[PDB]
Formats: C-alpha cells, structure tokens, sequence
DNA sequence: ATGCGGCCGCAT
DNA sequence: ATGCGGCCGCAT
C-alpha cells in the first residue's frame, strides 16, 4: 500500500481547500457588513459582469470576481460564466432555442478592479489578492 | 442534475415537510428534488437539517451526491459529512 | 374549439377579434435538461355574450403532469388586455405579431388547425418547416460534425412537432434511421392532412 | 420688433426646437432598444446616481449622453439634475439642510456608452455634437 | 419658490381627473394645480385631463414660466399648450 | 407621560413604558428652503384595565389644522412594540433605544418632552427638557457669532433649521424666517430665557 | 408554471 | 405622512 507520502499530499490539498473556503467566506461576510446590495451591483457592473437575480448570488459572484478576477465574456455565445460547485458553467444563449453548454475550470479573466469609492473597505480586505486560482474538488 | 440540495435558507418563508413548521432564513436546510405534479420541472422538498435524516434517506458521499455542498461553510460541510454516517444526533 | 378542462365548452364559445382567434397553443423544449412543456391560452365568451373567461393551461406534453386556471374576467375588454399581457410575457411576441420571432428561454407559438398528435392537428406550414429542418438534419448527419447543431435542430423539430416522450429525455436526432422514421411520420401527417 | 433682434430670436427658437426633438428622438429610441435595468447599468457605469422612476431614469440617461456625464457636486459631493431651467444639486450639505447649488454650466466628463449597446450606439448615429444645453432666454 | 401649475405625461394611468372624475390614461398629457394637502404638511397636485383643465376657470398668460415641466414636453405639445393658454 | 386626546382613549387606557423608555415619542422636521415644518406623535397605549393594545400615529403641520392621525388596534400584546420600533426607525433613522439620537438626512429628529398660559400657546408641542433648551441657546450663540462674522448664509440656514427643529414655532402657513437679523436672535434668546425661567419655576 | 408577501413608486 | 397597485424574488 501507500499512505505516508501520498496521504501527506492528500492532507495538504485538503488543508489548502479549507483555507480557500474560509477565506472566501470571511470576504463574503465583510461585504455583507460594509456594503449594501446596490453597492455590490455597482461593483459587478464596473467589472463588465452581469448582475444576477438574488442577493446570495450577487455577493457570491462579487467574491468570486474579487479573489480570482473578473470573468470575461463567453468564447462563442458572448454570455456570462458562473461558478457551479465543481466548475464554471456558461449561462449564455448560443441560439434562441438552446442553452450554451460551455464548461471549464480555467476561464479567461482580467484582474479585478475595486472602485476607489470602497477603498475605505478595500483596505478592510488587507489586499491579500494572492495569485491563487480556483481550487476544485478531486 | 443531482438528487439532493443543501443551502442556507434564502428566506424564512419555506416550511419543513416533516414537522410542517416554517424554516428560518439563513439557516442550514436540505432538500430533495421531486417532480412537480403541477408543471414540467423539478421542485425541492425542503427539510430542517435535523428532520431530513428521519425520513429514511441516507447519503454515502455527500461531496458528490448533494448539490451546493462545496458552497457551504467548511465546518458545516464537515457536519454534513458526519451526519451522513449514522444519522441525526 | 373550447378546451374541455375549462368545463364551459357548452356554456360558452371561443372568442375572435377580427382575423385572429383567441385560442393559442405554445410549446417549449430543451433536450439538455429534458424540458418539454405545453401552454394553452384561451379567452372564452358566454353564449349569452357578456361573461368573459381567461383560461390558462400548462404542463408536460402528453402527460398527467400539469394544471390550469380559469379566471373569470369582470370587464368585457380587460380580458383582452390580460390575454395579450400573458401572450407577450410567455412568448416574447405581441399578440398580432406579423412575425413569430423566437425569443431565448421563451415559448414558441404553434399553428393549430388522435394520439399521434398530442396537441392536435398541425398546419401544412409547420409540417413543411419541419420537413426542411429534417432535410438540414440529414445533411448535417452526412457531414458528421457539430453535435451542437444537431441539438439545435432537434430542439426546433421537437418544438414544431410535439411528441409524447413521457418522463423520458427526448432522444437526439444524430441517428439516420431516426431521421428516416420521422420523415416517414411527417409524410403520414401530410397524407392525413390532404385527406381532409 | 426689430428685424435684427427678430431674426436672431427666430434662429434661437429654431435651435431650441432642434435640441428638444433631438433629445425626444433619443428617449424614444432608448425606450425601444433597452430595458429599465439596462438604463440603470448605463447610469451606474458613468458614476451617476440612479433615480427613482422610469421617466427620470431615461431622462437622466439622455441628458448624460447628449451633454456628458455630470460630475459630483462641488461642495456636498452629491448629484446634479436638470430641472426645466437649470441644473439643481440634490445632495445633502448636512443632515439638516439641502444643498442649494445651481448652475447652467456644470462640470462633466464625456459620456461613455458601454460596448454592450454598441449595437444600439450606432442606432444613435453617434451625432454627439459639441452642443451644450440650451436654456430658455426668458429672464 | 415653486410654481402653481404642473404639466407632464401621466407617469401612470391610476390617477383620476378632478372634474370628470374619470381615470387618466398613462403616458397621456395631463395638467395639475398644486394645492395644500389638508392631511399632511406639503403640497399635492390636483390632476386634470388636458381638455378639462381649462373648464375649471383657470387661465395662464405665459406658460413657459408659469407652469412646471413645460420645457420637458415635446415641442408640438409645448405649442399646443401655449395656444390653448390663449382662449 | 400623557395620552394624546385625539385617540379618545385618554380615559379608557394609559401610556405604556418598557423599562426606562416610555412609548410616547414626538418628532419634528423643518426645512426653510421649502417651508416644511412637520410634527409626528407616536404612542403605544395599553388598556387601563385589560390587555388591549393600540398604536396611535399623529402627524401634520405644527400648530395648524393641517394633519391627521391613525389609531390601529394591535392584536398581539407584543407585536405592537415591533410595529412601534419599526415606525420609529423608519421615520427618524434611529433605533428606539438608541444611545445617541443621530440626525439622518431627510428624516425626522426626536424631541425630548417633559414627561415627568405660556405652555398652552407659546410651546405648540408641549414642554421641553432643559437639555434641548441649552442646546438651542448654544445654537443661538453660534448664530450670533456667525451674524457678527457676516458670511456664509448657508450656515445661517443650517443653524436656523436646527433651531426651529429643537424649538417649535407656530408659523401657520408661512415660510419660517431666516435668523440673519440680530434683533431676531436677541428676541429668540429672550424667549429661551423666558422658557428657562418657566422651567425652573416648576419644582 | 403560479401563488404570495415584501417592496417601492405614484396618488391622495 | 399613509394607501395602494405593480413588480419581482422566493415557495410550492
Ligand atoms: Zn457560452
Ligand atoms: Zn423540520
Ligand atoms: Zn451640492
Ligand atoms: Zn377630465
């Protein structure tokens, strides 16, 4: 069997996973605190991102864009990609009859740009942008 | 696609299916997707995280069998993964 | 024709303002998710002549899953306002639209006028368009590429020609024998229509 | 009723009608090719506050487009709005009193139509023009 | 500081005329007179169909300054108002 | 405290009080540029012999016939308090038991009434606590110094709004006058000294 | 799909 | 100020 070096890598990966999760949740709660819903809609609009339906989804997409960058438009349909537990699914319309089925784990994205209005809250994030990309489950 | 959903109540208007008592907002709740006899589409039957296990459903690997599992808070993910084994308390 | 689920097939009749008759039927299909829904909308006027009803019906094609609502509209005319509002909210097109544009995620209107056709007869225009779409599907299967195009054409066809697939995901039209079977079905429909 | 005075008067009223029906054509085209949320996106993109009321929303959008995105207030940092005769400030200089700023030549950057509505931007035929707001010359 | 007469396209058809008491249609031209509200501290507009407004005995000399939102209307509508002001 | 007579339950009921706070607040809001000058009474009354609960709202123009009221019989013994707090925070922007009476823009401000011929007329909304009168005297001090400075009429407008809010006046349907004149400041300071003497008279 | 309650602009 | 109808997210 093997459960000494392999198991070590597994534990390290799960540790990084927990790190990313509780990081994004700290960010979400801080946004819940220092901002209102309309401010988050402003944020999303500033980064060329579509505005979803639902407060939860709004701040989720804001945190996503902030930590990993503003998701660029789709490759073919020019729609908008959204995280979905396991990967980024496209939510565009390749035609008036069918949904676009694009799906990736390394979408194209520019670096997020916090407007200067919330600089007072941007320092509340302590920057800490990090070059970390989205970590997905095994 | 999945058969089980889990999330923090997006509103306290929803009511549990076993105890029939209202679910509180921003609380952990688990649902099972079922065909809606009124229209073409699946709909979630919701449950308090405690009631969900008393209806006879058991999950082996929540990390793939349940939807939105990765979106929860970490300690909540571990609470779910623990209650999956055995049940309830 | 008055829909029987309203119960007013005897006590009332279907309305018609000008050339348009207030009795539309829309369908919406998506194979990736399995969606396959029907929507009947009627505006009925009493034989007496001044009670008005807005009848909505919806559900899964050729299945028990569905429901309906019969709303007695008080005003003799606001019923038409409600009818047009619902039509444009469900299909994205105006009631007297010169062109039946297809809007994304929204329904599509079917031209109507026993079991092989779950929603009733079909006009020769829809059947001609379905035959042309089957032509394109056959040529694209000969090309043997772009399964997304096959998905698109399959959705269009299953929308124009309803099928009773029960609770099962509609099958894609990548197979050639399937295209031949559906073309024979459309020829049968054409012969049945010319018989009338 | 001098002829020089009268010719200039007629010329000015002609330009006034031109600006009015221009802005109204723009408002109707926006009513057509866009929804309310798209106009809110537009306003937010130009640092502009989002008003309460569909009419006011598209009015402010047309204003910003034709003459430029109004900059924040001079003292209170609020938002200016057209009001028949001039631009009035709608900010709050304090928690007790409204700011009373009022001008006819506010500070403004050039409007920036997002590329999403480029399909509708060409529907405006550009035609931005260096025209500033024309006010009534009554008093 | 404020005017006495307002004019605008109905921001909704819920408002009802004050003379004929019949509902005003949305996006239609309507004229109002501001009056003190006996229920709270603030002025409120009494609305009128553009045709009814003149039968209540009010007459305006120079609409371009006496009425609020006059410049916001469409041009031909501004001229219709300026014409009906006379007679 | 005191039950407002426009509710008609001054006999059949009494004013409620949970702890140190008494459910009987009075807010005012003034804006000289527009002429606004509004009062708002909010009371939560409990039946003098039973468990019936009433939410009494009253509003209008200060010392004028213009206004109205609503008496809503709250069914629950406690949800009445929820409604009271909701209305308070919706009208003034502050919580009910706020340690600090912050002023929020466009919203009302709470007045401190002295719960427990001059008072009948000169004070349109009732007695005033010595704290409010002290603050008004300091604001008059600032107004006098700013008139001596002779600049910034917007500051004069701000101080005038603050003063007319803390000290209600029956201006009828007329726009309240600005306090740019020095004789006006002296008259209002004499008025406040009269109020202070009337208050110290009560022992 | 619709039902329904919270919300907000427009009347009064 | 509140009343009320249109609107939209969340339940079912
Ligand atoms: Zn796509
Ligand atoms: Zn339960
Ligand atoms: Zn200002
Ligand atoms: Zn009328």
């Amino acid at each position: 069997k093997k459960s000494k070096k392999e198991k070590d890598k597994d534990s390290k990966l799960e540790k990084a996973l927990k790190a990313q999760n509780d990081l994004i949740w700290n960010i979400k709660d801080e946004l819940k605190k220092v901002c209102s819903t309309n401010d988050l809609k402003e944020l999303l609009i500033f980064n060329k991102q579509q505005v979803p339906s639902g407060e939860s989804a709004i701040l989720d997409r804001v945190a996503d864009g902030m930590v990993f960058g503003a998701l660029l438009p789709c490759e073919e349909c020019s729609g908008q990609l959204v995280f979905k537990s396991d990967a980024y699914y496209c939510t565009g319309d390749v035609t008036a009859w069918t949904k676009c089925m694009v799906k990736t784990q390394t979408p194209n994205r520019k670096e997020w740009v916090t407007p200067k209005e919330f600089r007072e809250i941007s320092y509340l994030k302590k920057l800490k942008v990090k070059k970390q990309d989205r970590i997905f489950p095994p | 696609d999945k058969l089980y959903r889990v999330e923090y109540a997006k509103s306290g208007r929803a009511s549990c299916k076993k105890c029939s008592e209202s679910i509180p907002k921003d609380s952990l709740r688990m649902a099972i997707m079922v065909q809606s006899p009124m229209f073409d589409g699946k709909v979630p039957h919701w449950y308090h995280f405690s009631c969900f296990w008393k209806v006879g459903h058991s999950i082996r690997h929540p990390d793939v069998e349940v939807d939105g599992f990765s979106e929860l808070r970490w300690d909540d993910q571990q609470k779910v993964k623990k209650t999956a084994e055995a049940g309830g308390v | 024709a008055v829909d029987p689920d309203s119960g007013l097939e005897h006590s009332a009749h279907v309305l018609e303002k000008g050339g348009k008759v207030f009795s539309a039927t829309l369908g919406l299909v998506d194979i990736v998710k399995g969606t396959n829904s029907y929507y009947k909308l009627q505006l009925l006027e009493d034989d007496k002549e001044n009670r008005y009803w807005i009848f909505r019906s919806w559900g899964r094609v050729g299945t028990v899953i569905g429901s309906n609502k019969l709303e007695q509209m008080p005003s003799k005319e606001d019923a038409i306002e409600h009818f047009m509002k619902l039509y444009e909210e469900k299909t994205g097109n105006a009631w007297h639209s010169k062109n039946f544009t297809k809007y994304p995620k929204k329904f599509y209107p079917l031209e109507i006028d026993l079991q092989k056709m779950p929603l009733g007869k079909l006009s020769k225009r829809q059947i001609q368009a379905a035959y042309s779409i089957l032509s394109e599907v056959q040529q694209a299967v000969s090309q043997g590429s772009s399964d997304s195009q096959i998905l698109d054409l399959s959705n269009r066809f299953y929308t124009l020609i309803p099928h009773d697939f029960g609770m099962k995901k509609p099958p894609l039209l990548n197979n050639a024998d399937s295209v031949q079977a559906k073309a024979e079905m459309l020829d049968n429909l054409l012969d049945i229509e010319v018989a009338y």
